[PDB]
C-alpha cells in the first residue's frame, strides 16, 4: 500500500478465530462456528474502531494431527462447509445435510497446503453493522445488539473418512483474513476490559491502568 | 578561512563531497577553526586519536550549540600540522575513521564511558598496529587519510562530510568520526625530540534542531 | 505441457501473503456500495482529529474529574499547574487520544503534534498562562523566569478562551526504553481574578491531535488489551 | 552480474546462521533466535568490511528430523513467526502470542520445501549501522556499539503439533541470504580473531600469523 | 488449467539460486535511501586503493617495527635489504594489504599490480636505491650487477621521496602449489648520506595497489579467519 | 523450465469451482442443437408466470 495506515492494510493481517481440538472415535465428533467478528479481542477491538465494515472474509483452514501419551500419523481427508444463515446445519457428523447439494463444501486432505476458500460480502444490506443500537424481530424479548443481517455463516467441520480412527486427535485451526475492506464512521477505542462476545458490556479492572474511574495509570501529582 | 579567527589557509578533500546543506544553520558562529592542544610527538609515542564532535563539546560557538540543541548535523574540515624543522625524520598517517567502534584488549568486556568519551584530551592508541579495534593498521588507508611525511610536507587536511545513516544525531552519546594520528614511521634525531603536531578542527555546513 | 519445478517456499501459509483465492459461492452478487456517510479510507483520518488528553492525572481524581485541570484563586503567581510527558507509545496523558490509541498499534511514529487547549471559566475570569514547550533531553522548568529557553507563549485567557501550542517535529522511536521525550508544561503567570458572583475554581481542557506530517509505520498489536474469561465461551461453537 | 567482484553478488551468497536441535517433549519446546550479522564469524568478517549497509534479507527455514538412539518419521507442522523489534515473544511454545495478528508467521510442514521469506530493509535510519561509536539511550551504562536501529528481529520457531511427540529431535537449519545489498564506507579486514559477538575487542593468537604483534608469518630475514 | 509438469530439481534448496520470495511484511515502507558519501559499487574499488605492505618480516620485529625497513650508514654498498614475494594468494608481505585480503575470497586474480615506495628520512638524507623487479622463474639476484636482468629502476631519494613501481600483468593461478611468482628486490646502491644532525637510521615503507586491469574470480572463502569459542555465546537465542 | 511455487489451498475439492476439465471422450461430436420450443434462460421467466 502506499502507506500502512490505511485501512485495507491495517485490518487485512490473517487472525486466528477459532481452534477446536475435536476428538473423533469409534455432535462431539464435529464442531461447528458461527463466525463472526467478536472472537478473539486482539481482533475485535480492532474491528470495533469502525461502525460499518465490508469485507470479503477468506478463511484458511489448518489441520494438524498429534499422537496421544502406533508411531504414524495417518492422512485423513476433511470437510470445512459453509452453511450461511439459511438452511439447516447436519446434526450428526455423518447425517444427510453433509451430501447438500448448495453448501459449499471443500474437500482438503491434511497432507496437502491448508485449505483455503474466501467467503465474500455475504450481508442483506450494503454494510456489516458492527454495532447494532437496535432490536431482532417484533417482540420485547428481542436482544439488544442482535441484527441477523450481521451473522456471516457457518462453517461446520468435519473428518470425512469412517469411524475407528484411534486416539490422533485433530486440532483445526481456521484462519479469518479481511479483503477488500471498506470501513465506514469510526469510533472511540475500547478501553474497558469486555464481558461478553455478545454485547458491549463494562466492568474495568480493580485500579488504573484500564479500570472504570481511572483509565492511565495514576502519577502522583499534576507536577510529576 | 573560517571565522574571525583566521588561523590556516585551505582550498585534501573526501568521499567527493564538499559539504553543502542537504532551523539553525551556524555559519559565523561555529565555521572557524577550533585548534586543539598540540601533543608532543617522541619517538615512543604510539599514536594520538580524537573522537569527532566529541571533542568539540567543550570549545567555542558549538560547545554552546550542543548544550543548547537537542540535534546536531555538521560536516567537518580538519587541519594537522606537525611543525619540524629539516633534521627531524618521520611519517604520520591522519586518518579519519568513521563510526570507530573500539575495542577492549584481552578481556570480554566492552569500553565503558571513560575509555570512549575523552573529549579535547583525546586519547592514545595502545596497540596501534591493530587501530584498537582487531583490523590492522596496514589496510587503514581504505579511509580519508592524508600523509605527514616530514621529509616532504608537514601539513595534511581532510574534509569530514556528514556520515550517518540517520539525518541528524545527538551529539553527548554518538560520535560519529574518530581523527587518529599514527606515526608509522617514528621520529628520529641524534640528540633524543618533543616535536609538535597541532590539529585544527573546523566544522561545515553545521545544522541545529531542538532548542 | 509447461515444465514447472517447486521453489523452496512451496505450500507454506505465510499469514500476511495476498494472493486471489477461491471463492466459495461463485455467481453471487452482494449488496450494491450504497453510499453510506463518513468514510474511513486512512487511518491518519482517525490521529488528526482532536481529542481530549488527561492532564489531571493524579490519584483520587475519579471518573470524569481526571480531564480537567483546576486552577483557583488560591494558587501562587508562579505555581506549576501541569506538565504533560509526550509519552505518545507509553503511559502517561496521551494514552487514551485518538492520537495515541492508533499509534500503539505501531512501532515508529514521527510528524507534528498539535495541542489545543481550552478554558472553560466565567465570561469574566481574567488571567495569565504561559505555556512551555521543553523539548526532549532539556530540563523541566520549576520556576517561571528559567521556563524561557526554549518555545513558549503567554497565554491570557481573558482575552483568548483557546489556545493552539504546535509541538515540533519528534520523530519518535529513533534511539522499548525509558527516556526524556519532550514536555508541555502551563505555569501560573498572574493569579486568577473572577468577581465576587462567579466560582473561583475555574478550569482548563486539553486536546492534542496530529499535524498532515504524522506518519506511522511498522504495525504491531495493541499493549492494551490482553484479561479474563468471556461470557458467552463456546456459544458461537 | 557484471564481475564476480560486484557487491550484490559478494554478499549475498546464503549462509548458515542458526541450528538449535531443540527437543520437544511431554522455554525449551521451542526456540528463538536474535537475527544480527555477528553470528557466524565466515559471514560477520564480510559484513565488517563495511561500515554502513541496507539489505533485505531472506531467511530460508531447513527443518529436519531424525530418530534417537518406532520406524517412520512424522510429518510435523512448524511455524517460524517473526517478532520484529516491537512487541512481545512468546513466553511458551503455546502461549497467546503465537496466535498473535501481528506477527508474521509462516506455516510449512517438514515434508514441503523449506520456507522461505524476506524480511524487508528493518531499520529505523536509512541503513544499518555495523559499527556504532556511541551509547544507547540516556545512561552511562548504555553498552558501546548496541544501536537499537540495528536489530533486524527475532524468530520465533516451534512446532504446532501438540504433546507426545516421542524422542524425534528436530533439527532446524536458517539460512539468511542478504538481498538488494548496498553498502557504503570500506573498512580495513579484521585480522585478529574475535571475542564476543557484541563488540570488536582483540586478543590475538599465541604466536604469528593472526597474531598481535606480528599478522604474517615471521620469516627469518628481510633477505629471505 | 494449466498442463503443468514437475522437471528433475523440483523442491531443493540450492544456496545460490536467486528468485524473487515471498516478503513477510508487505505494505511496510521501508526508510528513504539517503545520500550517504562512500558507496562501494564494486570490490575493485577497495583493492585498488593503496595499502602498506609489510616489508620487514623477520622474527623479532614486533608490532609496528613489522611495516618499515630500516636502512642505515653502517649497511654495505650493494647489500641486499628486502625482497618481496609476490604471493598474494598465500603467505608473505602481501598478506595483509586490501589487495591481499579480498584476493583471498577469490580463486584467480589477475592484473597489474602497483608498487608505491616511500622514503621516511630527513630531507638532506641522499643516496640511491635500485629496485629490481624479478619475473617469476627467474633468479632471485644477490649481486647488484647480476640484478640487471629483467625490469629495474634507480631510485635516488636525495631528489626523490617517493617512487611507482608497476608490476606487469601476473595471471595469477594459471597453473594451490607452491612456486616462483616474481619478486621485487630493492639493494643499496650507494649508501646513506645524512649529515651529522640528522638520525643515522632511515627508513622506507612501501605500499601496494592493484590498477584498473585488476580482476578477481571464482568465489571462495577466505582461509584467513578460522579457532575459540566466543563471548555471549547462545546470547543471541 | 517455469519457477512456480504452491499457494494455500492447493489439492482441494471444493464443491463450487468452475474449471475447465478433462474431457472422458475426447474427438466426440455430440448432436446439434436442434431448436427445441420454449427454453428457459432464467428461472425469472419460471416465476413470473401466474
Amino acid at each position: 500500500g502506499v502507506s500502512e495506515t490505511l485501512v485495507e492494510n491495517f485490518l487485512s493481517r490473517a487472525a486466528l478465530v477459532s481452534k477446536r481440538s475435536f476428538e473423533y472415535k469409534d455432535d462431539k465428533n464435529f464442531f461447528k462456528w458461527t463466525i463472526n467478528t467478536r472472537s478473539f479481542v486482539q481482533l475485535r477491538r480492532k474491528l470495533e474502531l469502525f461502525t460499518y465494515l465490508r469485507f470479503d472474509a477468506e478463511i484458511t483452514i489448518l489441520t494438524t494431527v498429534a499422537v496421544n501419551g502406533y508411531m504414524g500419523l495417518p492422512n485423513l481427508t476433511l470437510q470445512a462447509m459453509f452453511v450461511p444463515t439459511g438452511a439447516l446445519t447436519p446434526e450428526k457428523q455423518d447425517s444427510f445435510h453433509w451430501q447438500s447439494g448448495s453448501n459449499a463444501s471443500v474437500f482438503f486432505k491434511i497432507s496437502d497446503p491448508p485449505a483455503r476458500m474466501t467467503i465474500p460480502f455475504m450481508c442483506i444490506n450494503s454494510a456489516y453493522s458492527v454495532f447494532y443500537d437496535g432490536f431482532a424481530g417484533f417482540e420485547k424479548s428481542g436482544l439488544y445488539g442482535i441484527n441477523p443481517a450481521d451473522t456471516i455463516g457457518n462453517l461446520c467441520v468435519r473428518i470425512v473418512n469412517e469411524h475407528q480412527p484411534v486416539g490422533f486427535t485433530v486440532t483445526v485451526r481456521v484462519y479469518m483474513k479481511p479483503k477488500h475492506i471498506k470501513a465506514w464512521a469510526p469510533r472511540p477505542p475500547r478501553t474497558l476490559p469486555y464481558m461478553s462476545i455478545a454485547n458491549a458490556n463494562y466492568k474495568g479492572k480493580k485500579r488504573a491502568p484500564n479500570a472504570l474511574n481511572a483509565i492511565i495509570g495514576n502519577r502522583d501529582s499534576v507536577k510529576t | 578561512k573560517l571565522g574571525n579567527s583566521a588561523i590556516v589557509t585551505q582550498e585534501c578533500c573526501a568521499y567527493g563531497e564538499w559539504p553543502n546543506y542537504l532551523p539553525t544553520q551556524p555559519e559565523t558562529a561555529t565555521d572557524r577553526f577550533y585548534t586543539l592542544k598540540s601533543v608532543k610527538w617522541e619517538a615512543g609515542s604510539t599514536g594520538w586519536w580524537w573522537k569527532l564532535p566529541d571533542a568539540l563539546n567543550n570549545i567555542g560557538m558549538f560547545g554552546q550549540n550542543v548544550q543548547h540543541h537537542y540535534l546536531y548535523r555538521s560536516g567537518f574540515l580538519i587541519h594537522v600540522q606537525c611543525n619540524a624543522t629539516r633534521f627531524h625524520q618521520g611519517a604520520l598517517l591522519v586518518v579519519a575513521i568513521p563510526e570507530h567502534q573500539r575495542g577492549a584488549h584481552n578481556t570480554n568486556t566492552s569500553p565503558g564511558f571513560d575509555d570512549i568519551m575523552k573529549g579535547e584530551e583525546g586519547g592514545t592508541f595502545n596497540h596501534p598496529y591493530v587501530l584498537d579495534d582487531g583490523t590492522s593498521l596496514a589496510c587503514a588507508t581504505i579511509f580519508p587519510h592524508q600523509w605527514i611525511n616530514l621529509r616532504t610536507n608537514n601539513s595534511a587536511t581532510i574534509v569530514l562530510p556528514w556520515m550517518n545513516a540517520a539525518p541528524m544525531d545527538f551529539p553527548l552519546r554518538h560520535n560519529q568520526w574518530t581523527l587518529a594520528i599514527i606515526p608509522v614511521v617514528p621520529l628520529g634525531t641524534r640528540t633524543m625530540s618533543m616535536v609538535p603536531i597541532t590539529v585544527s578542527i573546523a566544522p561545515m555546513c553545521c545544522e541545529f534542531n531542538g532548542l | 505441457g509447461v515444465p514447472t519445478y517447486l521453489l523452496p517456499g512451496s505450500g507454506q501459509f505465510l499469514t500476511t501473503d495476498d494472493h486471489s483465492s477461491a471463492p466459495v459461492l461463485p455467481c453471487f452478487n452482494p449488496t450494491p456500495e450504497m453510499h453510506i456517510p463518513g468514510q474511513v479510507r486512512n487511518m491518519l483520518e482517525v490521529v488528526q482529529v482532536e481529542s481530549m488528553m488527561e492532564i489531571n492525572n493524579t490519584e483520587s481524581a475519579v471518573g470524569m474529574e481526571r480531564l480537567k485541570v483546576d486552577i483557583s484563586a488560591l494558587t501562587d503567581v508562579d505555581q506549576l499547574l501541569f506538565n504533560i510527558p509526550l509519552d505518545i507509545q507509553l503511559d502517561g496523558p496521551l494514552r487514551n487520544t485518538l492520537v495515541g490509541n492508533i499509534s500503539r498499534y505501531y512501532t515508529h511514529w514521527s510528524g507534528s503534534l498539535e495541542m489545543t487547549f481550552m478554558f472553560c471559566g466565567s465570561f469574566m475570569a481574567t488571567g495569565k498562562l504561559i505555556l512551555c514547550y521543553t523539548p526532549p533531553g532539556g530540563s523541566c522548568p520549576t520556576t517561571r523566569e528559567t521556563a524561557m529557553l526554549g518555545t513558549h507563549i503567554v497565554w491570557d485567557f481573558g482575552l483568548q478562551s483557546s489556545v493552539t501550542l504546535i509541538i515540533p517535529w519528534i520523530s519518535g522511536s529513533h534511539y522499548s526504553t525509558n527516556a526524556n521525550v519532550g514536555y508541555v508544561t502551563c505555569f501560573m503567570q498572574t493569579n486568577l481574578i473572577v468577581p465576587s458572583e462567579s466560582s473561583d475554581t475555574c478550569s482548563l481542557i486539553g486536546f492534542i491531535a496530529a499535524k498532515d506530517d504524522f506518519s506511522l509505520r511498522l504495525m504491531r498489536d495493541s499493549p492494551d488489551i490482553g484479561i479474563d474469561h468471556l461470557h458467552a465461551a463456546e456459544a458461537a461453537y
